[PDB]
């Protein structure tokens, strides 16, 4: 049966048989095959029943119930006897066990089963692999071998009958507060490590805290922590103790709301910039033209497109040359989050320069516009905007070549001229 | 020659708690196991290391590293047979149990 | 009881080729020798992981790592006296042989 | 004596004394200290001596003697007996010795020495700690302990009498052929492991070359490789093998060649650059101003220094813009070794400016030199050179902010103006 009383060894058999316990740990060889001098008796097959052996109520093993099948085999010619030893090897451990076992002579049939012997139990630990070997001493035949495994802490009959399996530091979550607590409502004599990291994707490695702790305890977060890759690692302070990972920020909107705060744009070469961020998360990148009024940055697309950019790597621009009015707009979800002019400090303020878009017709003409707040607009126009009164000026600048080139295409081009000579 | 009984002292202690020390090492190794029905234990496991460099984070080996065994000097016991008068003599195996990984000596001049 | 034989049979084998595999292994381990009178061998060499983690290039603790001792069942002798008919029995002792640096488990939700 | 004929174990011993020996790796235990019914013999006290076991004249062990002196103790009240065991630990491995001793009755003398005896030998392998132990059965007094050690395959005795010191990879280098050749006079049967590297201080690892092979074996060098730092490992492949280490390019003068040919400089930020080289060699840079004419380039020094610059590190300019006309000189053991404008492609080429140098005189007045190429003139000057001929204009484009300051101070000035407008 499942549960065992104290760890006294035991050994029943067969209705009629007679069966004796020996197990001292006993010196076990199975030695060769010698011929047999009449009628023996021989082990037909293995079987194993899973058991628990718990000595107080607390401590139980997995024991493994071991029974043989029992045959008279041998030449044919008043009771029969043999003695038979279960071996139990489990890396690294092992243990013998020798059974005495009469048969009487109205069940000796030659050539039928005449009984089966069982014992209880060998010990062993969880999910660990179990050699277990079964053969008369003297050895008439071959041995008998089986190879089993035993089920992990997980698995209905282990965790619920074993009590071994419930060491876990419970942990809890706590955004009550206006931050967020994490509770590990453990043992007080609980010694245990704690590791706090920003799980990337590619090069997984980002510490960000580590501690040595005899809990139960309460952790506090700081703002600048809750990111969506921000996971927790825990585990006991024993030899090979086993860690529990879990990620509960995957989704929080505070932690989003914190990811895309502590995120940068930051320029490497002219034609390379870097992002930096706690997290990984999916985003496109475009350039943007920001006028001096402020914030209506609009977007370049077109010509351009919105490229995918991975944290911690580099995107390389498309431009001839940088300009203060050049900002980078870097959106996730197909919603604006940064928004970073890299030429500010370099070539910067925003300049007072006006951005121009010309698009190479058939026959290789050229056609402007020039990239007003409210849209674009064509040159000459006759509006009242700044660029129309002032358009056919803004031609004689860019046909002697005052104007800068910061795209080239086959059938396009753009362009950025300085207003300072009409105001 | 002396008495020897056949019962075995056991420690009783199950102290066993590491599992799949071969595959999770740094320094994996394989299992060979050796048999003989007229030696106790019968079965006796030997180690071999699966490489001579250690494995890194990638799942690669590392050449900048060795895998090296540990042995350990273990005694069985021999069955023998002279007719009637069976006895038994200790034996001393060398068992490789398990890999470490070590950094090479560096002889330099 | 039977006979066993006073006389080791000996493997004559001298494999023994690695030095100082306690210190450059990166998981070190320290020893600690037990001694018995009645008991062969009298000396026995206990190991005993230095840390919980595993040693790095700069000589720093990694506990993202976890050193595991590598155990063995072994035989030994003990000697028993009960007045004139000594004797003498086998005996089971669990012996930590040194350790190897393993992967963490790690369960997840 | 040092070599031994095969390895049949010995024993002898003091004149008139009787000495056997049982050894077949016995058994032995010392058990507990029983009381001396009279006199008894007791082992004084312990010696070595280093020997060598050869068994064929390839195969030779390193074999430790030992020697016990003997005395006589216990109760008073023909002749005397014992049997004394040598345990011999070297972990991993234990052998154990018995000796039967016999000394007569006319040597018996209580409380004098009464001999010695001699066991040859117990194996070990090179440098291994030796734990020895010796004591009577039964046993009357303490323990005998004795903790030695074993000199490494280093050390006169080892190498000369043992060849088993010599698997070396041996080395050579021949670069007579225009090229460098590694020559390994291995034996032909050897297999074994090879790696080049570039030695590299802080941060060693820098590989460049790994092969297994079965060697003898000559190798090539590419003119890539020839630096100083490239440093060459070798080791059998056997577990645990001994790795050897050398660097014969520490001062190969083609190896520097290659080296500064290799090394290279290239721009981070505006304000910071870095230095690409196989190998970490000492060296100073500092700015420097190059004409359009070519290479006739001037360092600034003064008002700049010659600051340390470390390979595979920043270092950051003191400008407060970069100009096309501003490259970077490096030099070695105080010898330009490279001279990169590292501005000629993002704003280059050379632009046809002079540059000025002003120094902010006692009541912060401000007086102004030109650099030209035979150094510097003070302007206004009445001298036929290009700038002053034209000083005048040049101090009327400065004053009106034509000019571009480079570096500010409290007590100087740099600036360049274009000259296209003259020309």
């Amino acid at each position: 049966l499942e549960r065992l009383v104290g760890p006294q060894d035991a050994t029943h058999c067969s209705p009629g048989l007679s069966c004796r316990l020996w197990d001292s740990d006993i010196l076990c060889l199975p030695g060769d095959i010698v011929p047999a001098p009449g009628p023996v008796l021989a082990p037909t097959h293995l079987q194993t029943e899973l058991v628990l052996r718990c000595q107080k109520e607390t401590d139980c093993d997995l024991c493994l119930r071991v029974a043989v099948h029992l045959a008279v085999h041998g030449h044919w010619e008043a009771s029969l006897q043999a003695q038979v030893v279960l071996s139990f090897q489990a890396y690294p451990t092992a243990r013998c066990v020798l059974l005495e076992v009469q048969v009487p002579a109205a069940l000796v049939q030659f050539g039928q089963s005449v009984g089966s012997v069982v014992y209880d139990c060998f010990e062993a630990a969880l999910g660990s692999e179990v050699r277990i070997w079964s053969y008369t001493q003297p050895r008439y035949e071959k041995e008998l071998q089986h190879t089993q495994q035993l089920p992990d802490c997980r698995g209905l009959e282990v965790w619920n009958s074993i009590p071994s399996c419930w060491a876990l530091p419970w942990l809890q979550v706590s955004a009550d507060g206006d931050n967020v607590h994490l509770v590990l409502q453990v043992s007080e004599e609980q010694h245990f490590g704690l590791s706090l990291y920003w799980n990337q994707v590619q090069g997984p490695p980002k510490p960000r805290w580590h501690k040595n702790l005899t809990g139960p305890q309460i952790i506090t977060l700081q703002h600048t922590d809750l990111v969506p890759c921000l996971c927790i690692q825990v585990w006991p302070l024993e030899p090979d103790s086993v860690r529990t990972n879990i990620c509960p920020f995957r989704e929080d909107p505070r932690a989003h709301q914190n990811l895309w705060q502590a995120a940068r744009l930051r320029l490497l070469t002219l034609q390379s910039w870097l992002l930096d961020a706690p997290c990984s998360l999916p985003a496109e990148a475009a350039l943007c033209w920001r006028a001096p009024g402020g914030d209506p940055c609009q977007p370049l697309v077109p010509p351009l497109s919105w490229e995918q950019v991975t944290v911690d790597k580099v995107l390389e621009f498309p431009l001839l040359k940088g300009h203060p009015n050049l900002c980078v707009q870097v959106q996730s979800s197909e919603k604006l989050q940064l928004q970073e002019c890299l030429w500010a400090d370099s070539l910067g303020p925003l300049k007072d320069d006006v951005l121009l878009l010309e698009t190479r017709g058939p026959q290789d003409q050229r056609s402007l516009c020039a990239l007003e707040p409210s849209g674009c607009t064509s040159l000459p126009s006759k509006a009242s905007t700044r660029a129309a009164r002032l358009g056919e000026y803004l031609l004689q600048d860019l046909q002697s070549g005052q104007c800068l080139q910061l795209w080239d295409d086959d059938l396009g081009a753009l362009w950025a001229c300085p207003m300072d000579k009409y105001i | 020659s002396m008495k020897l009984d056949i019962g075995i002292i056991n420690e009783n202690q199950r102290v066993s708690m590491s599992r799949n020390i071969e595959s999770r090492s740094t320094s994996p190794w394989n299992y060979t196991v050796t048999w003989d029905p007229n030696r106790y234990p019968s079965e006796v496991v030997q180690a071999q290391c699966r490489n001579l460099g250690c494995i890194n984070a990638q799942g690669k080996e590392d050449i900048s590293m060795n895998s090296v065994p540990i042995q350990q000097e273990t005694l069985v016991v021999r069955r023998k047979h002279q007719g009637c008068s069976v006895s038994f003599q200790l034996e001393k195996v060398l068992v490789t149990v398990g890999c470490t990984c070590v950094t090479p000596v560096i002889h330099h001049v």
